[PDB]
RNA sequence: AAAUGUGAAUUUUAGCUAAUCUCAAAAAAUAGGAUAAAAAUAUACAAGGAUUGUAGUCUGAAAUUCGACUGCAUGAAUAAG
């Protein structure tokens, strides 16, 4: 303590070194993953999102199916 | 004398010179046995800045395959060679990226911008896309596949007389060699405006400037021809001359002390090197381009060093972006700083790339399963699937997933 | 005809419960988004998820407990007869009844393998009884194998056809790649092993007879 | 931890006599990259690290008979028996 006070020297050039130590890094469960009445209608809006995105192209036919694909393809004689 | 049993002492052609090693790095851009996707649509000359194409799949114009072959885009590590035809996924990040380099050769102004992200999440890709853009718009483009070739001594360098800067003629040979295939058509509309003294042969003005290239026959003179053609290209005012796009892919490895020796046998820093001395004044606005353009430099993880310097930079830039008052500062004990790379780095403007949207993810296995490489349904039970495997939808993760298993 | 949620599952014929719009009650059913049907496929069980011959092959490739690289040769050489011009079968060396025509083998790289090593592997094995053909000679009878056993000796005959075979490249795909070669030189008949398999089957037929032999009869039955 | 040395290591001791502090760093793997007529045609002699020269370090009265590591040079047999 006497020698921190000395004015002599304030070493306030010298930046801290904390080399010496070694800091660890700790994880947290998600805040936004919390299932709160506010997130449950945010899902309802994904979850009904999802079967529209999907019910529009069964309609319309373009749901892909790579299955389906090579199997007609090796059987429409395309294949030579 | 010793007595013990010894066994007693006692086919097809070998390959030749380069053949190995262009086996490993030939690009394959097709395959037969593929399907042909129907509704595969070709980019435009304005498709890869669209807002609405985003999350769509489109096939490269045969022209533009040409060129980006040319200058090495495509790299052995990438899964071309799965489909018949050459298509990207016009993606979020490309659409903001080019929708600058659209602003920037239309105003005259330059954007430096540096490309960042994990192991695989289209870094040397997005810069395809760039080019891509570049090529289609009448730019001219002026790539360097591998940033590792520069630094890593294994071609030949020289001095510069009176100078500490170090040429490589070996390699500025090579790389007017394929600048010309893949400016073919923009060089052939340009010609020269100024009296180049020293060249390898006569020029006189106003003279095709494909012809100055193709003064360059060997090695020594390479580098002379190359100044000349970077100060026809950013001739002040003259109409004609395009927007330049200086794209180098590889960023860590300009970022440190080269391996080259000097006569001394001290290590030569990267930025010496002439070549990559053009670079890095043009990425930190030292080098202007009176036409404009942009300056891109893509950061690389597979066989890449760690450049405190650059690491540093990137994320400060991100601070100030952000608006975050605090920025992240220097280590004030360690020595493995450069302040060479944090005055380069110093104004550049960072893109960080992640895993791709769920909605994209879907445009990119609808692509796959068309092409019969993927015999799964693909729905949103399916595409969840892949974009958590992939973790978060990381485009090079995704691949590995679903086209290189063993499951099919 | 524009779809909108009160009527998109009753037009797209999906299950809302499986989507979890309209969730079951777990209190009632125990479940929430519907049960899996049973029994389940065999690919759903994670000891079971990669095909019988594809599992039984990669782990002939592994040494050393290294099965991660074994499984990307592997995944190499399905990805290499993916992308190889399908093959032209020879009359002479006719493969296993039912396999499909060489057209539909290069989209289904696993069929691909899959006719391969069963078309090559041997019915028989020859296990010999010490001294009872005559001086001193063992008395050779053929004996059927299981599948496995069938699958086993015809992927090692491959493998050692290419551990033999020089140098081609660099890089990752070496052995990947000169291993899909040897799979397709079986399908076309143009391969090495189809000898090693006559070669075995000519002692089947050759020893049929001792099936029956006085010596394997007659062990200790002459006090 | 810091500083010094190409390195073995040295200088100096913070903490702990310990689920606290220290030895302490896992490696293979995973993912990239470089090298090939990668030894048999002598102007293309591979991989390999034994043998020996020399300059050092550590332990210890003491390293010669007879120790362990480090730098530079030297570069044997060895075609999977
Ligand atoms: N937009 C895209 N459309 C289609 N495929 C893509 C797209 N972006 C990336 N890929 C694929 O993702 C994989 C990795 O892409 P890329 O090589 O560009 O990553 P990278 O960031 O440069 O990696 P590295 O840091 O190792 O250099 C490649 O197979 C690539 O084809
Ligand atoms: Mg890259
Ligand atoms: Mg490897
Ligand atoms: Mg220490
Ligand atoms: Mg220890
Ligand atoms: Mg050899
Ligand atoms: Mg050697
Ligand atoms: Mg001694
Ligand atoms: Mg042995």
């Amino acid at each position: 303590i006497a020698a921190a006070k000395d004015p002599k020297d304030t070493f306030e050039d010298i930046p801290l070194d904390t080399r010496h130590h070694t800091f660890t890094k700790k994880i947290s469960f998600p805040k936004e993953w919390l299932l709160t009445e506010e997130r449950k209608k945010e899902l309802e809006a994904a979850r009904q999102q999802a079967l529209l995105k999907d019910a529009e192209k069964v309609v319309q036919g373009a749901l892909v199916d790579g299955a389906d694909v090579v199997k007609q393809y090796l059987e429409s004689g395309a294949a030579e | 004398q010793k007595l013990r049993f010894k066994k007693t002492k006692k086919s097809g052609k070998p390959p030749l010179p380069g053949e190995r090693k262009a086996y490993r790095k030939k690009i394959v851009l097709s395959n037969n046995n593929a399907l042909p996707v129907p509704g595969l649509e070709t980019l435009r000359p304005n498709d890869l800045a669209k807002q609405d194409n985003v999350g769509s799949v489109k096939a490269l114009p045969e022209d533009v395959v040409d060129a980006l072959r040319a200058m090495e885009a495509f790299k052995p590590t990438q899964c071309w060679g799965i489909f018949r035809q050459p298509s990207v996924l016009i993606r979020q990040e490309t659409v903001d990226l080019t929708k600058k380099m659209k602003a920037a050769g239309a105003d005259g102004k330059t954007i430096r911008m540096v490309i960042e992200g994990n192991r695989v999440t289209g870094k040397s890709l997005l810069l395809l896309q760039a080019m891509t853009h570049a090529f289609m718009n009448d730019w001219v483009v002026l790539h360097i596949p591998e940033a590792q070739e520069l630094t890593t001594a294994v071609t030949e360098y020289a001095p510069i007389e009176n100078s500490p800067l170090w040429t490589q003629p070996t390699y500025t040979l090579k790389l007017l060699q394929s600048f010309k295939r893949a400016n073919e058509k923009v060089l052939s509309r340009m010609n020269t405006v100024y009296s180049h003294a020293d060249l390898p042969q006569i020029i006189p003005v106003n003279s095709p400037l494909l012809q100055l290239i193709n003064s360059a026959k060997e090695a020594d003179g390479a580098w002379t021809v190359f100044q000349a053609l970077w100060r026809e290209l950013n001739a002040e005012n003259v109409p004609g001359r395009p927007p330049i796009l200086f794209s180098l892919d590889g960023l860590a490895h300009i970022m440190k002390v080269s391996d080259y020796r000097n006569p001394a046998f001290e290590l030569i820093h990267s930025h010496d090197l002439a070549l990559v001395k053009l670079f890095t004044d043009c990425l930190s606005g030292a080098t202007v381009m009176p036409n404009g353009g942009a300056v891109l430099g893509a950061t690389t993880r597979g066989n890449s060093p760690r450049s405190a310097s650059m690491e540093l930079a990137i994320a400060q830039r991100e601070a100030e972006k952000a608006g975050e008052k605090e920025v992240p500062q220097r280590d004030p004990y360690s020595k493995k700083y450069d302040d060479r790379v944090e005055a380069v780095m110093k104004s550049v403007e960072i893109l960080r790339l992640k895993g791709v949207s769920k909605t994209e993810a879907r445009g990119l296995l609808e692509y796959w399963a068309a092409s019969g490489m993927l015999k799964k349904r693909v729905d949103e039970s399916m595409v969840s699937e892949k974009w958590t495997l992939s973790g978060n939808g990381v485009v090079g993760e995704m691949e590995r997933a679903s086209l290189l298993t063993m499951k099919a | 005809v524009e779809v909108t949620p009160e009527n998109a599952a009753a037009l797209s014929q999906l299950s809302e419960i499986a989507y979890g719009v309209k969730a079951a009650d777990v209190a009632i059913e125990g479940h929430k988004y519907g049960l899996p049907t049973l029994p389940l496929p065999s690919e759903l069980h994670h000891k079971y998820r990669y095909s019988e011959v594809v599992n039984h092959a990669t782990k002939l490739l592994m040494k050393d407990g290294k099965l991660s690289k074994a499984q990307r040769d592997m995944a190499m050489i399905l990805n290499y007869l993916r992308s190889s011009p399908p093959p032209k079968l020879n009359p002479s060396r006719p493969l296993i009844p039912g396999h499909p025509p060489a057209s539909h083998l290069p989209l289904n790289p696993v069929e691909y393998l899959t006719v391969a090593i069963d078309s090559v592997a041997p019915l028989i094995k020859m296990r010999g009884y010490k001294g009872l053909a005559g001086g001193g000679r063992s008395l050779e009878v053929p004996q059927p194998i299981p599948a496995r056993q069938r699958r086993s000796t015809a992927f090692k005959w491959i493998l050692d056809v290419v551990n033999k075979k020089p140098s081609k490249g660099s890089g990752r795909t070496m052995f990947a790649h000169r291993v899909a070669e040897e799979i397709v030189a079986v399908v076309e008949g143009r391969s090495s092993v189809w000898d090693k398999r006559m070669l075995i089957h000519k002692l089947g037929t050759a020893n049929r007879a001792n099936l029956n032999s006085p010596a394997l009869q007659l062990k200790g039955k002459r006090f």
